[PDB]
């Protein structure tokens, strides 16, 4: 049978962010890595690709041999699975004003930085633009019930919770070597929309 | 056509004694003294029997004569019923009033330095003309009358003839040149001709000598046009990650370049006509002089469908030429305004309605036939036809023909054969050729691009905007000087003139009551333009690291090392206001951008950086960021050539302040409250006396001159000093 | 015809035949094909089939609703009824170039003459991507960000079937990139205005506009395009399927975009373009719910 089964969730950072994007002129004093951010809001994002190519990835170094992964994700070539079983959206800010009562003044910060060389010794610096610590995120991840989707559904969720496992230990961010990661998520619940499904098994699954 | 060719060779060389009689300083009448001078080149009597008989005030009585027509055509090639002085510059009478500037009577070159008017060239110099008279002479030595020697003639004129005046014993038309006049004399001929023998009207004594009124009356000419929809949108059909970086850019510009000539070549053929007739050819737009009969309205339509039928079967909708045509009695001469406006509005409309009612029913119904099996596209243009598997991928025709376009644009000429290379017509397949390799093919047409030379076989000459000095990649490299003294950067200008539209539709109605945009003023500014901004662009970009990659009707796209891109639009918006008398505001916008970025990516931001320039103010230029917009008022004189030198004259003769001291002025000039103006008086006192004592002053005079241009409250001064720390940082960069 | 389901975006790719761009509309044969292919999902198909084959539902393709519904620029009108200011009939030229959308309460006041300098809604921006420590890794997809106050509203015909699949397409995404967050909305219908129920014909011949991207019968199309104002459209694109293992294209279809002026209206047509044995149909919806201008 058919039903939409989304995960629900504040994404909250415990060090910083670092998403680029599109490369723009640094006039000296500005930073020469912007994050990337909204452009009619002004405020930072984590684009949904990624974290379906965050995931993915991740997925992939655990589930290797390639066959769940891409059912869950995605694969152009395969006739079973172009488009197949996951979308996911943004992350547009929630605490925009829990910010401001904790008491910040701009939503990012300039973590100023260098680069050392071992025969000269001489600095080189760079300004990385950084989405601030404890910000939260709405994340959202429809998961699409179908007909074909039927009986494999429990390993479809020992999977996207393991995968959800795995983010909370690699970074989901540009120079993530370097800190710029640590990504928590909180409030995981998995309601249900369009559909006539219960979730109120998997919810205890995840809470 | 057998006696169409000596009416055009009598009424296009009538007036050429008026080289003459200007250069031997003779009162007799031109009609005789080059009638006279003409005998000892060649024997014609149909040439020099209308040279003789076209004035109708000297002697008449000898004729009918292919005289009374080369009498007519004389008489509309003039603004009126048509002495020490030099060719007016153009721009006298274009829109606002300035000084007039008067032009120096001289030939044009190739590696010419400009030709520059001023108000001080304004007495006569009848010593000049010899280097010009022989060179009517010798050019013309051994000549016939014929299709092959029917063309590099008009080359022959315009490389000498365009600054020489035209009646220069009268006021009002002025600005017109010779190589001008003529040309639009020979225009007007053939169309009276076609207009003529087409009815079946056999003499002229009495049709065009005493009942000149009611036929001047009559409807007989066709201000035809086109234009070309979608050149913009298919020279940028390049993406991120392209092979073909800049070189199928510059291929992709001259292709559109020579099909929207090979248009204007391919009308007048399947007309009666030749390079004279066309007014004006350029950016898309093309406008012609035609006859008004039904033999040309029904060959235009004729045409039109074929050419789109042509277009249909290789681009599919991306590029549509649109014709359209304004008839008109002789009466664009001074309802004076109002009847010059109405019939370029009558050809607007007509391109107008046809560019929003594209095809007929059964070409649309064979555009979606179907039956058309597909697993791979052409990932440049999404087209299906013709794929094959150029450098280990799928590729169309067009962006094959693209790439051996690009190899074959660095040559001098361009011949249409019938199957090598690009098509650019139906059954005319474009391709560039060496210059000795011209005797084993067999071609139709032949376009030498940027020359003036007599050439081989009689050919056309186009221009082009052309420059490379070196490679693309090459150019960031380049920018580090013989110290190291350069950032590694390549910038990117995209100049365009600021209202050319408004400078083409009104352009000299604004001066005079409209008795000032007539056909001949706009004919000449145009080849003005084209002649500015297609040749002359090489003069200003000789010695430079760039590379002009398109250039001309108002737009140019140059990249190149960065340095050399700046000083490059300082020299071309420093020559343009020479050229249009401080007229015409050009806007450029220049982007700054690291090695191995693409030419995708680099050419739509250098272009938002343009546009935010023409939306700063009518005139502007956006040097490197969608804030450091300034004037080109401004930008040279204050920030490139005051403060810029003043700090580099202050920095390089001292060696106590580094780099760290401009940054930190940088600093202070980007963060900017209030309070940062008592920080910086705070610190250049404090770094005042730090300094060695016996060299103070200098700090003292440089400290008092930037905290004038800090707190000076006008907006306008503080950032110039912003960018030209910005230039000079990126100056002495290691 | 009845009632317009408004549809809350906030972020969109549409396509206009590359990756690096972005339409504003969706022509509707977007809404048609995501209608059924979430309706294959379900089992629902050949219900919508045998209710698309009929005259029960009608569709239109989206323009903006910056509170108050818009309509497409009548192409080709105002006809030709003033002399003054050659300078400034320049300005307007490249200003009414991206008009192109028109609210309701000025549509026929702008046949007697206006301006209407345009609006902004949804800034088309471009973002680069990658696929990192791959071998051909950069690509540029443009987004349409919407600017909080404006919806793309499909005109419809409400059936329970149609809301069904309507709010499907609420979290199953409608656009480009809809795996990787792009075309995601909220659906929430509202009500016609009465000087617009009255309007959107199907059969009243007169000078009438278009309001979808529709391809006529191909004995009505002489002399729907001796008269009509139009565009071409060139929609085509990857046939999106389940059963081929390869990736093949469609079969290359012209329309005419929608604010086509049209005298003496037409009928359309569901132009199948399947590609050559291939199993399924591949409907691409062409017909149109008009505009008595
Ligand atoms: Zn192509």
């Amino acid at each position: 049978t058919f039903a939409k089964i989304k995960f629900s969730a504040q994404i909250r950072l415990e060090t910083g962010l670092h998403i680029g994007g599109s490369d723009a002129f640094a006039a000296i004093g500005a930073i020469n890595s912007p994050v990337i951010k909204d452009p009619i809001t002004n405020l930072p994002i984590i684009p949904g690709s990624s974290l379906k190519g965050k995931m993915r990835t991740l997925l992939a170094k655990v589930y290797n041999e390639s066959d769940i992964l891409s059912r869950l994700f995605g694969n152009s070539k395969d006739k079973r699975f172009k488009m197949g079983r996951l979308i996911f959206r943004d992350a547009f800010l929630s605490n925009a004003d829990e910010l401001d009562s904790l008491g910040v003044r701009s939503y990012t910060e300039v973590k100023f930085e260098n680069t050392i060389d071992r025969i000269t010794a001489e600095a080189n610096p760079r300004q990385i633009e950084r989405a601030i610590r404890n910000s939260t995120f709405d994340f959202e991840l429809i998961y699409e019930i179908t007909d074909e989707n039927e009986n494999q559904v429990e390993e479809d969720f020992k999977v996207i919770r393991d995968g959800l496992k795995l983010l909370e230990l690699d970074y989901l961010g540009g120079s993530g070597s370097r800190g710029y990661g640590k990504v928590a998520f909180e409030n995981l619940k998995a309601t249900t929309v369009f559909g006539n499904y219960d979730v109120k098994t998997l919810n205890e699954l995840l809470t | 056509k057998k006696e169409k060719i000596d009416l055009f060779y009598g009424a296009l060389l009538a007036d050429i004694g008026k080289v003459i009689q200007r250069a031997t300083g003779e009162r007799k009448k031109h009609a005789l003294v080059g009638a006279d001078w003409f005998d000892e080149i060649a024997d014609n009597q149909v040439i020099s029997d209308q040279i003789r008989y076209h004035m109708a005030n000297y002697q008449s009585d000898k004729l009918d004569h292919l005289a009374y027509i080369t009498y007519i055509a004389d008489n509309i090639a003039s603004g009126v019923d048509r002495t020490y002085t030099n060719q007016a510059d153009i721009f006298n009478v274009f829109g606002a009033q300035t000084d007039k500037r008067y032009f120096k009577p001289t030939v044009l070159n190739l590696k010419s330095k400009p030709n520059f008017a001023s108000a001080t060239y304004e007495p006569f110099s009848k010593g000049d003309y010899a280097a010009i008279a022989t060179r009517i002479k010798n050019e013309l030595a051994e000549f016939e009358f014929n299709q092959v020697q029917i063309d590099s003639l008009l080359n022959l004129f315009e490389a000498t003839l365009s600054f020489v005046p035209s009646s220069t014993n009268t006021k009002e038309i002025a600005d017109i040149s010779l190589a001008d006049h003529s040309r639009l004399t020979a225009a007007f001929a053939l169309a009276i001709y076609d207009y003529l023998e087409d009815k079946g009207r056999h003499n002229y004594k009495e049709d065009l000598f005493t009942k000149v009124s009611a036929f001047y009356e009559e409807e007989a000419f066709l201000l035809a046009s086109f234009d070309l929809s979608g050149i913009q949108d298919f020279i940028y059909n390049i993406n991120i990650a392209t092979n073909g970086a800049a070189k199928q850019l510059k291929a992709r510009s001259l292709y559109l370049d020579f099909m929207s000539e090979y248009i204007a070549d391919s009308l007048l053929d399947k007309l009666g006509l030749n390079r004279a007739n066309m007014l004006y050819v350029g950016g898309g737009h093309a406008y012609f002089v035609l006859a008004n009969t039904e033999k040309t309205v029904e060959t235009l339509v004729q045409f039109e469908k074929d050419f789109n039928q042509f277009l249909l079967a290789n681009f599919q909708t991306r590029l549509y030429v649109a014709f359209g045509w304004g008839s008109f009695a002789a009466k664009d001469i001074m309802n004076s305004p109002e009847s010059y406006r109405q019939v370029y509005q009558k050809a607007s409309r007509m391109i107008s309605k046809k560019k929003i009612s594209r095809y007929d029913y059964q070409t649309l119904m064979l555009l979606n036939r179907g039956g058309k099996s597909s697993e791979r596209e052409c990932e440049i243009c999404h087209s299906v036809e013709n794929l094959v598997s150029y450098h280990d991928q799928k590729v169309c025709d067009i962006c094959r023909g693209l790439y051996q376009f690009s190899k074959e644009i660095a040559h001098d000429h361009f011949i249409i054969t019938e199957n090598e290379g690009l098509p650019i017509g139906p059954n005319a397949c474009l391709k560039g050729v060496a210059f000795e390799k011209l005797s084993q093919e067999a071609f139709s047409r032949v376009y030498v691009k940027n020359d003036y030379k007599a050439g081989t076989v009689k050919a056309t000459h186009v221009f082009v905007g052309d420059y490379q000095c070196d490679e693309i990649y090459n150019y960031a490299a380049l920018s580090k000087n013989e110290n190291g003294l350069g950032i590694k950067r390549l910038a990117v200008v995209r100049l365009d003139v600021d209202d050319l539209g408004a400078a083409f539709m009104a352009g000299f109605s604004q001066q005079g009551n409209g008795q000032y945009s007539t056909l001949s003023r706009s004919a000449t500014f145009s080849r003005s333009m084209s002649l500015f901004f297609k040749v002359y662009i090489n003069q200003f970009a000789s010695d430079k690291k760039l590379s002009i990659i398109y250039a001309g009707g108002d737009d140019v796209f140059a990249i190149g090392s960065w340095q050399d891109i700046i000083a490059f639009t300082v020299e071309l918006r420093e020559n343009f206001i020479k050229w249009t008398n401080g007229k015409l505001t050009l806007s450029a916008g220049i982007g700054l951008f690291a090695d191995k970025t693409p030419i995708s990516l680099m050419a739509h931001q250098t272009g938002e950086l343009e546009e935010a320039a023409k939306g700063n103010e009518k005139d502007s230029i956006s040097l490197f960021s969608s804030d450091y917009t300034f004037k080109f008022d401004r930008f040279i004189t204050n920030v490139y050539d005051d403060k810029l030198e003043q700090i580099r004259y202050f920095f390089n003769h001292q060696d106590e302040r580094g780099k760290n001291f401009i940054y930190k002025l940088i600093e202070l000039l980007r963060n900017h409250d209030r309070m940062n103006m008592a920080r910086l008086a705070y610190y250049l006192t404090r770094l005042e006396e730090l300094t060695r004592e016996t060299d103070r002053d200098k700090f003292k005079t440089f400290k008092n001159l930037f905290y004038s241009w800090y707190t000076n409250k006008n907006d306008k001064d503080r950032k110039e000093a912003e960018l030209a720390l910005l230039l000079y940082i990126y100056e002495i960069r290691k | 015809t009845y009632k317009l389901y408004i549809m809350t975006f906030q972020n969109a790719h549409f396509g206009s035949g590359t990756l690096d761009s972005s339409k504003l509309t969706f022509s509707a044969d977007r809404i048609f094909s995501a209608l059924v292919l979430e309706a294959l999902k379900m089992g629902k198909l050949d219900a919508f089939l045998a209710e698309a084959n009929q005259d029960k539902f009608t569709l239109t393709d989206a323009f903006p609703f910056q509170f108050g519904p818009f309509l497409p620029k009548p192409i080709g009108y105002p006809k030709h009824d003033q002399s003054v200011d050659v300078k400034e009939v320049r300005r307007q030229a490249k200003l009414s170039k991206k008009l192109q959308f028109l609210a309701l309460e000025n549509v026929d006041d702008y046949l007697n003459g206006e301006l209407f300098e345009n609006e902004e809604h949804a800034v088309i921006d471009t973002v680069t991507k990658n696929q990192p420590h791959k071998d051909d890794n950069l690509y540029q997809v443009a987004t349409t960000r919407f600017s909080n106050d404006t919806s793309l509203y499909v005109i419809a015909n409400e059936s329970d079937l149609l809301n069904e699949l309507m709010s499907s397409l609420q979290y199953s995404g409608l656009g480009g990139k809809r795996s990787s967050g792009f075309g995601r909305f909220e659906l929430d219908i509202q009500n016609i205005p009465l000087e617009l129920s009255d309007r959107l014909t199907k059969n009243h011949s007169d000078k009438v506009m278009s309001l979808t991207t529709a391809l006529p019968v191909d004995a009505d199309l002489e002399e729907a395009m001796e008269d009509g104002h139009y565009l071409l459209t060139k929609s085509s694109g990857f046939a999106f399927s389940h059963a081929t293992n390869e990736n093949y294209r469609k079969q290359d279809l012209y329309k005419f975009a929608s604010g086509s002026t049209f005298s003496k209206t037409f009928e359309g047509q569901i132009v199948d373009v399947r590609p050559l044995d291939f199993p399924h149909a591949v409907l691409n919806y062409a017909k149109p719910l008009f505009f008595k201008l």
